[PDB]
């Protein structure tokens, strides 16, 4: 690209306040805890419910919601 | 010059994203337990 | 060579070692959680 | 088969020989396809 | 016997066959196992 | 016989090598 | 050993095949 | 006077090849290798590779089939000495033992190594520069890491690399079993180097055949080629750097023929490069990566990581390679 | 931007770079000297860290009793801030000779210091490095004969610093290791078992090199000599370059199997010592169960702890039948004539030992790059990678790498001479 | 209204968005975040049981994407999919995301072969290269659609990652000792013939090189009127010739044969495997199984092999196929002695 804004003051202007203002959205993503929610990706505190040494496993195609469910109910 | 598709969309489609994640994923590094 | 003119060596220095303390974090976070392993 | 022990050894110092002596060689030393310096 | 829409010339020339014998060999070689067991 | 055939197989591309080498059509510059 | 005798044959023809073949078109190529 | 006339026919063409310095070693050697090992293949007797008394034939005679296997390793008694012909007894000893492999062995390497010395040399005679010699040092330097540098390493040639296609899967297999060498980036870069070459060796003569000159004596029913004289050379280098380059962009395509060539010879042999010596530091116990554990400090509950169930392979493995010749609890070599 | 090579002819400049490098190579002996005092603790096996210099300064007993990890501490302090200063008195020297200006035309200097293609300046210059070795090879003798002596892993109890008394001087003896195969076990250098060769092994070489280094200086090369070689700077490059490659191979090879000089006790365990180590620990595990260790019949008929080599002597059986030609202080004292005697065995083994091989078979030098110790299928709860491993990978890459900078400049000196320039 | 968009959109611009430019960008761009998203973000355990991603902190090589769990054979299961009935977050917790990228994915590399063909009769070039790129194309149906077709479902495809990836060869030599396959033989051929090329191509020309082309000497110059370019055929021919004995000299051939060889490889191999899909393998030679069981004092690396693998496929199966559930008591356990 020859370095075309690359060069300029003002592509770094708008981005010395734009790119940090991502970089920290996201560290706040993941501090605040949406991955988790929005993702569904169980949390150390989550994987095992204390004293069950089993894997939840996924055994009927059309139940995989009410199942998966079934399996957060228990943890708590 | 002008923004477009080309140089512009391209640029921010790819190049946005990564800083959100490299911004994620620097804060999970110090995450504990 | 600087009459004022706009930077790019330095550019080219500034993200070069940006990027080292990221991937170095990178490499201090690979710390954090094996570490507790056994 | 000491007999072949011995054969071999002549044969393998024979052949070193026409390595070694092949390049110190006075008479074709380094000749090249562009300059003979001689 | 006088039809002209063909190019009546067909040919393959002595580099060209001794790759075709080296496919057609080494290709029976690495087969042949599986055939004969 | 399962061998020969793995042999036989084995001279032909030693055979086919030293004519393939020795007995090769020309690469000339008269062009 | 055991073997599928049908083998020898199959490679056989193998090797032959292609290999006639090829034979026929370097002699009309000269 | 009679040396002098020597040495001339060695230096320059014979008509068939270039046979200098170099190949005054290599000739004899890599013959030696030749002969023994085609007969070693059809007819020697069974090896007992690890000292044990349990001898392998993978011979063409002795019930095998090509890929069913070849030229077996020295015993693991010989496992690291000197062991030659001369030195032993009865041939049906030797023949017992393994010698055929070291003999083999140690004739090509040298050879081998002539071999690429030879190649540099000829460019000595023919005033062009000195590469390929270069290039050639990857794979050499390879086999040499494999047959040598890790029997030398671990402490026998046993275990060096079968001289047989099945073998070769063998030592390939027991390798990662014992090193882990998947989680390597030597050979890591090795899988780079290679899937690299396939990816532009298909790239360069794609492309290469795409921009052609299209109006050069080529009709729809013949297609005759270039020799040197043609000026023009073969394809509109415009063409091939326009079209890759309207492919991804600009700076993507390549602008002359150097770095095009120059890139084709520095991917592959800089991959394997650096594979040879995986190989060869892992012949000193550096193996690769191994994350077997990530927790949950919760209650410290174990998580599998993908990685895990790679190591739940490369177990099976390990338990059950060279079975019967362990007495002892970890194999330490 | 082969910069480094537009300043092939400017010596002036050479200097300031062959100076400047030659600053980072003792900076490095310094922060390395430091760091490592700076993590060390002491009473804890040296390589269960990651030491590599410490235990250099060790193995030339400049610190320790009786295999014991060090009394004293300062002496690494010593030489951590020496090299860390030497390193700025060339830093002024490198940069200086780079940056104030070129050299040759200095009348009395281009009687000191001479050019290339000058066969009989070379010469002179390369015998003077060659009186330098000379020294330094022969102040090592000095520092075991009449100074604080060296490490003796050897005879007897623990093998403290001892000086040596009239090093193996005789003709025969030194080259005789030039002389014998390198194979098996025997590898020409690596054979040395004794300390005292190692001394006299040097004193040889210093006379050597002084006795050449003036020859050179008063003798321009012969005919055969100068028909050979040719005289490029490029070319002197591609000599000294393919040496430093063999070496590398040497050192690293000679790191895997040690002799004294590399004292196992700070390094760690040999690769066979492991093993060997292995065999050793269970007979006496199993001598506690009251197994008979004559008797016993492996899996394969050849004794779980027993067997012979082909030249038929006694040997711990198993895979670590390869490692028979392995030997150490503890293992030793159970071999006699023969090879090893089942009478010293189950009568005459103290504990000590015992120690010994469970420390070494159980720090086996096997490692990965995450420090995992022990098998590839381990756990990653203990961090392990013994020295020689380290130095063993590092170092063989570099002689490998190395060797095509042999090729690469060697063949460029041939595009010199009348090939591509 | 139309051949407008047609040159709008075909625009020689940087970013070259041709007719097939609406398939590629939108699909190569959502299978490339549908990986980072995921390899970052997402765990696999309720489908898998093991760690997918760097939330949970797996270095880059151990996280992936991980395939569906095996209940569900080859439902393709979409966000309005009856079973992940539009909840997301579980769509995702379901593995909903292997499906994307293989789909969405597949249509990437369906425009990259189209975006091939335009600029081809735009510059007026050759279609070659688009042809050449089906290989690839092929290697990716032939595994990640055709091969989990035949299985029992998505689950037993590679799974989207690195070691993932490893794990997946391990499988093969276990079940299928895909090694002795002679398809992946060949295919094995090309690869490493690719890379032979590569190297002797590339050297012989940087070092057959037109003498003093440059006074300085060094090589970084070309122009349009350097018809006969920087090198020599008849010097590399004799060169050869002469050391290895043979050389076509025909540089037509030599590009045109290094087609042949990679790609020629990689549709043996893709054939390979559209073979396993139906558990159809070459694990096995009949010949030595027979005399390998009426005779215990006869052994060949065939066997050794055999060997390992069952020890592959008894200590890997039950912590990889959680389906089953395997239960498998320490002493069943095939075990050399001592280890
Ligand atoms: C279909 C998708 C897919 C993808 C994306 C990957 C991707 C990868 N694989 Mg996997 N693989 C796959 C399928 C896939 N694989 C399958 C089906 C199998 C069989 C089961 C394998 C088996 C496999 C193995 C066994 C290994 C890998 C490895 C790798 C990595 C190799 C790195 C490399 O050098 O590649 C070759 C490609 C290149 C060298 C070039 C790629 C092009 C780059 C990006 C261009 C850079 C250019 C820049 C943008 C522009 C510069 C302009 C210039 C003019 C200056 C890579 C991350 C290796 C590894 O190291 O693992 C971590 C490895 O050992 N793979
Ligand atoms: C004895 C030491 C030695 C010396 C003094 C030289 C000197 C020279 N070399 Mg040679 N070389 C050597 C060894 C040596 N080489 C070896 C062993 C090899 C084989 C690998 C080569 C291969 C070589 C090549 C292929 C070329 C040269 C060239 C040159 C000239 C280069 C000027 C230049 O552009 O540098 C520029 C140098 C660099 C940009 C350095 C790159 C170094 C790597 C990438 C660094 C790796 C570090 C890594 C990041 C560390 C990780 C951390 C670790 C803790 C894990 C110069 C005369 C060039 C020439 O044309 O010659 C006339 C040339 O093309 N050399
Ligand atoms: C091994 C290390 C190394 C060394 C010693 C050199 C050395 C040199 N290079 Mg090479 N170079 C190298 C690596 C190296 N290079 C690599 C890897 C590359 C590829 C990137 C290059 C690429 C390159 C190019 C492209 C060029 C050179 C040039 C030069 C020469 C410059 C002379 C000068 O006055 O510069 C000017 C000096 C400065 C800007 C000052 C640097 C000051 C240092 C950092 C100070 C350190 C502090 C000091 C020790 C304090 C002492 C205090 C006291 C009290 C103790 C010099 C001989 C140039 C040339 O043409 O030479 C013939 C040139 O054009 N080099
Ligand atoms: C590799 C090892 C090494 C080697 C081989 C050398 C070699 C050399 N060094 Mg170097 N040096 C080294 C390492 C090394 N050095 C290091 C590590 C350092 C840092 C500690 C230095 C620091 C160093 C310095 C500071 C100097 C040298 C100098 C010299 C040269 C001395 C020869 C002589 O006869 O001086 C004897 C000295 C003289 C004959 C001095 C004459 C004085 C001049 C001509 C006065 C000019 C002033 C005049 C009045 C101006 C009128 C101008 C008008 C406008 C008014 C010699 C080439 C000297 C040099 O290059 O200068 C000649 C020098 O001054 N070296
Ligand atoms: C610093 C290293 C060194 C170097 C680079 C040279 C270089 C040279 N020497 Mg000198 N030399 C040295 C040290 C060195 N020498 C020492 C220490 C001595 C005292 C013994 C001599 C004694 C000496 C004599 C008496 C003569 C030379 C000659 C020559 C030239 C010979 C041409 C040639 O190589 O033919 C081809 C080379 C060979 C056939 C020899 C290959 C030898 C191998 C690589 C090394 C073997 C080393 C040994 C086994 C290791 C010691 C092990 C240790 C444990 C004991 C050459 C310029 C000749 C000369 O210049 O004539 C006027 C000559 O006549 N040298
Ligand atoms: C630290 C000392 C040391 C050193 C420097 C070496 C060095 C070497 N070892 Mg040895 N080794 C050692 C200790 C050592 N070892 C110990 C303690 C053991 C006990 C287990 C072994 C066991 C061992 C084994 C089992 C093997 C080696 C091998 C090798 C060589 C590998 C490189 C090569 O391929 O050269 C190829 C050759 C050259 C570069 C020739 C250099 C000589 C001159 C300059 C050229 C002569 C040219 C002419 C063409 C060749 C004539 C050779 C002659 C034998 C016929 C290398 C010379 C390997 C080998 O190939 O054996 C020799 C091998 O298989 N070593
Ligand atoms: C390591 C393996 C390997 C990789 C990674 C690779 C990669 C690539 N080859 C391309 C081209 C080619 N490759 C070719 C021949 C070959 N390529 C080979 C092997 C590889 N080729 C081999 C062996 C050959 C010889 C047949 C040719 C002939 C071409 C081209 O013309 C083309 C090019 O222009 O050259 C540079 C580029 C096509 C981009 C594209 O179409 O995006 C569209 C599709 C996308 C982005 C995704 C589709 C979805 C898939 C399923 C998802 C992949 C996502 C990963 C799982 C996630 C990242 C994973 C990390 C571990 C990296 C791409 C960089
Ligand atoms: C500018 C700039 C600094 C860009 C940085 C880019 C970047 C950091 C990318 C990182 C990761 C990556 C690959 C992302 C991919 C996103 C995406 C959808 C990419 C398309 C990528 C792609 C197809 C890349 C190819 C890169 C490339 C040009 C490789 C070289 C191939 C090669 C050597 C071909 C041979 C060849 C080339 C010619 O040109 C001509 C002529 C002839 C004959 C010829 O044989
Ligand atoms: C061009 C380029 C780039 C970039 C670069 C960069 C970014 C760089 C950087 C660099 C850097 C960033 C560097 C730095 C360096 C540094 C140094 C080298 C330092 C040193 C120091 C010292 C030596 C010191 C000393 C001391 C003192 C003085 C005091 C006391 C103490 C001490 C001792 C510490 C990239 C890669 C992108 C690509 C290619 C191109
Ligand atoms: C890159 C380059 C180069 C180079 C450079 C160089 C070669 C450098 C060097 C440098 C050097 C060679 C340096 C050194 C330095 C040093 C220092 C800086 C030091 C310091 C020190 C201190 C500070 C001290 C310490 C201590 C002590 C002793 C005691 C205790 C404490 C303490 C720790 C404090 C040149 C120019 C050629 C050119 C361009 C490029
Ligand atoms: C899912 C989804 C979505 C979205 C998303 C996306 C599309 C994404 C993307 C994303 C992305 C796209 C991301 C990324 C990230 C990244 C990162 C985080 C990176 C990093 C990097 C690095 C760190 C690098 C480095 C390096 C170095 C240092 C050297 C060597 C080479 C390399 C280059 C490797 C939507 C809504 C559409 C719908 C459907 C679903
Ligand atoms: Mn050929 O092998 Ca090097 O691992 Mn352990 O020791 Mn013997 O068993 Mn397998
Ligand atoms: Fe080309």
């Amino acid at each position: 690209p020859f370095s075309d804004i690359i060069t300029s003051v003002r592509y770094w202007v708008i981005h010395s306040i734009t790119i940090p203002a991502l970089f920290i959205a996201g560290w706040l993503f993941v501090s605040t805890g949406l991955a988790y929610d929005v993702f569904g990706t169980p949390r150390p505190d989550s994987y095992y419910a204390q004293e069950q040494r089993s894997i939840p496993l996924v055994t009927d195609r059309f139940e995989a919601k009410q199942q998966v469910e079934t399996f957060l109910e228990q943890l708590k | 010059y002008p923004i477009f598709t080309v140089r512009w969309v391209a640029v921010h489609t790819l190049a946005v994203p990564t800083i959100f994640f490299l911004g994620a994923i620097a804060a999970m590094q110090f995450i504990q337990r | 060579s600087e009459g004022g003119r706009i930077p790019l060596w330095i550019v080219a220095t500034v993200a070069g070692m940006g990027v080292i303390v990221i991937v170095g974090l990178f490499f201090y976070g690979a710390y954090a959680g094996l570490g507790s392993s056994l | 088969m000491e007999t072949l022990k011995i054969t071999v050894y002549i044969v393998v110092t024979f052949f070193v020989l026409l390595f070694v002596f092949g390049f110190l060689s006075g008479d074709p030393a380094r000749n090249p396809k562009r300059k003979d310096l001689e | 016997m006088e039809p002209n829409p063909n190019r009546q010339p067909v040919e393959l020339n002595r580099t060209s066959l001794y790759l075709g014998l080296l496919l057609i060999l080494v290709l029976a070689l690495l087969f042949s196992s599986y055939f004969f067991n | 016989m399962e061998t020969i055939t793995y042999v036989f197989i084995f001279a032909c591309i030693i055979a086919l090598f030293f004519f393939a080498i020795f007995f090769r059509e020309p690469p000339r510059i008269t062009k | 050993m055991e073997v599928n005798q049908l083998g020898l044959i199959a490679t056989a023809l193998f090797v032959l095949v292609p290999s006639v073949f090829l034979i026929i078109l370097y002699v009309q190529t000269e | 006077n009679l040396w002098e006339r020597f040495c001339n026919w060695v230096t320059s063409t014979d008509n068939r090849l270039y046979v200098g310095w170099f190949g005054v070693i290599m000739i004899p050697t890599l013959l030696a290798a030749t002969i023994c090992f085609v007969i070693a293949f059809i007819a020697a007797p069974p090896v007992d590779i690890d000292g044990i008394r349990e001898p392998v034939s993978g011979s063409l005679l002795y019930g095998n089939n090509i890929i069913t296997g070849a030229v077996v390793p020295s015993s693991n008694a010989i496992g690291l000495h000197f062991y030659p012909i001369w030195e032993a007894a009865s041939l049906d000893e030797w023949l017992y033992n393994g010698g055929p492999y070291q003999l083999i062995i140690f004739h090509f390497l040298l050879g081998a190594s002539c071999y690429m010395g030879r190649q540099w040399e000829l460019s000595y005679r023919l005033g062009m520069r000195p590469w390929i010699c270069v290039a050639y040092s990857a794979p050499l330097a390879s086999a040499f890491a494999v047959f040598l540098i890790y029997p030398i390493g671990q402490g026998s040639f046993s275990d060096g690399m079968p001289l047989g296609i099945s073998g070769t899967f063998n030592f390939m297999i027991v390798f990662q079993a014992e090193h882990n060498i998947l989680m390597h980036p030597f050979h890591q870069l090795g899988v780079a180097g290679v899937f690299g070459g396939a990816l532009f060796c298909a790239m360069h003569g794609s492309l290469v055949t795409s921009s052609l000159i299209r109006e050069t004596t080529e009709t729809e029913s013949a297609n005759y080629g270039y020799k040197f004289g043609q000026e023009e050379e073969t394809y509109n280098i415009v063409a091939a750097h326009g079209y890759f380059g309207r492919l991804i962009f600009q700076y993507a395509s390549f602008n002359n023929s150097r770095s095009l060539h120059f890139f084709l010879a520095a991917w592959p042999v800089v991959g394997v490069w650096f594979t040879a010596l995986g190989i060869s530091t892992m012949a000193f116990n550096l193996n690769g990566f191994n994350f077997n554990h990530s927790v949950i400090d919760a209650k410290g509950n174990v998580i599998n990581t993908w990685a895990d169930i790679i190591n739940r392979a490369n177990l099976g493995m390990e338990v059950m390679h060279e079975r019967n010749a362990h007495n002892f609890p970890l194999d330490l070599a | 931007w082969a910069g480094n090579a537009r300043l092939i002819n400017l010596s002036g400049k050479l200097l300031g770079a062959h100076v400047a490098h030659a600053g980072l190579i003792v900076f490095w002996a310094g922060a390395m000297t430091l760091f490592e005092l700076a993590h060390f603790i002491p009473e804890k096996p040296m390589y269960e860290q990651g030491l590599i210099l410490i235990p250099h300064i060790a193995t030339l007993g400049w610190g320790v009793g009786p295999g014991g990890e060090v009394v004293d501490t300062f002496p690494f302090f010593v030489v951590g801030v020496v090299h860390l200063i030497s390193s700025a008195v060339l830093g002024f020297g490198g940069v200086y000779h780079a940056i104030r200006g070129p050299e040759t035309l200095e009348e009395y200097s281009s009687f000191f210091g001479y050019d290339w293609k000058d066969k009989n300046k070379m010469t002179t210059i390369l015998g003077f490095h060659l009186i330098v070795l000379g020294i330094g090879a022969l102040l090592l003798v000095a520092k075991a004969m009449f100074f604080g002596g060296l490490y003796d892993t050897w005879a007897p109890g623990g093998g403290d610093v001892r000086v040596i008394t009239n090093p193996t001087l005789d003709p025969r003896v030194i080259f005789g290791y030039l002389l014998k195969s390198p194979f098996g076990g025997e590898g020409w250098i690596v054979s040395v078992n004794n300390l005292e060769d190692v001394v006299g092994g040097h004193i040889w070489i210093g006379l050597i090199c002084i006795a050449g280094g003036i020859w050179h200086i008063l003798t321009t090369p012969f005919g055969w000599a100068r028909r050979a070689f040719i005289w490029s700077g490029e070319a002197y490059l591609s000599y000294s370059l393919g040496a430093l490659s063999m070496m590398g191979f040497i050192a690293t090879c000679f790191v895997w199997f040690n002799n004294t000089v590399y004292p196992s006790e700070f390094y760690g365990p040999t690769g066979p010592e492991a093993s060997q180590a292995q065999a050793m620990t269970f007979l006496i595990r199993d001598q506690k169960l009251g197994a008979n260790v004559g008797s016993a019949q492996g899996p394969t008929g050849l004794g779980k702890y027993l067997m012979r080599s082909p030249t038929g002597e006694i040997i711990f059986g198993g895979e670590t039948m390869r490692f028979w030609d392995f030997r150490g202080p503890w293992l030793e004292p159970l071999r006699g004539p023969n090879g090893l005697d089942l009478n010293k065995i189950k009568n005459d083994i103290q504990p000590w030992q015992e120690r010994r091989a469970a420390e070494y078979m159980t720090h086996a030098p096997l490692g990965s790059l995450n420090s995992v110790g022990g098998v590839a299928t381990e756990i990653n709860s203990v961090n392990f990678v013994s020295p020689r491993s380290w130095l063993a990978t590092s170092h063989f890459v570099l002689a490998f790498f190395f060797l095509v900078g042999h090729l690469w400049h060697a063949g460029r000196a041939r595009a010199a001479a009348a090939g591509f320039e | 209204w139309f051949d407008i968009l047609d040159d709008w959109l075909k625009r020689d611009r940087f970013v070259f968005v041709g007719w097939s430019g609406i398939l590629l960008f939108p699909c190569a761009y959502l299978a490339l975040g549908g990986w980072l998203t995921g390899t970052t973000f997402v765990t696999s355990w309720y489908t898998h049981g093991l760690a997918s991603s760097y939330l949970e902190g797996c270095n880059f090589l151990t996280v992936a994407v991980s395939t569906p769990a095996n209940s569900m054979g080859h439902s393709l299961l979409l966000l309005w999919g009856p079973e992940a009935q539009g909840d997301f977050t579980r769509w995702c917790q379901l593995g909903g995301l292997w499906t994307f990228i293989a789909l969405h994915g597949a249509f990437g590399l369906i425009g990259f072969m189209l975006r091939q063909f335009e600029i081809a009769r735009l510059v007026g070039v050759r279609p070659y290269n688009a042809i050449a790129f089906s290989a690839p194309i092929a290697v990716f149906v032939s595994v990640f659609l055709i091969y989990p077709l035949g299985q029992s479902s998505w689950f037993f495809a590679p799974s989207f990652g690195v070691a993932a990836i490893f794990r997946f060869l391990l499988f093969f030599q276990g079940f299928h000792n895909w090694t002795l396959n002679p398809f992946h033989m060949m295919g094995v051929a090309g690869v490493l013939g690719g890379a032979l090329l590569c190297a002797i191509h590339g050297a012989t020309v940087e070092n057959t090189l037109f003498q003093d082309g440059e006074g300085a000497s060094t090589f970084r110059a070309f122009n349009p009127t350097q018809a006969e370019e920087t090198y020599s055929m008849v010097t590399a021919n004799r060169f050869w010739s002469q050391i290895f004995g043979i050389a076509f000299s025909n540089k037509r051939w030599l590009h045109f044969f290094m087609l042949f060889v990679p790609v020629t490889g990689l549709w043996m191999s893709a054939i390979g495997v559209v073979g396993l899909a139906l558990n159809l393998r070459s694990y096995d030679f009949i010949s030595q199984e027979i005399r390998a069981a009426e005779d215990p004092e006869f052994e060949t690396f065939y066997t050794k092999n055999l060997l390992l693998n069952e020890g592959i496929r008894a200590w890997m199966a039950p912590q990889d196929q959680p389906h089953e559930n395997f239960v498998f008591p320490e002493e069943v356990l095939p075990r050399g002695n001592a280890l």
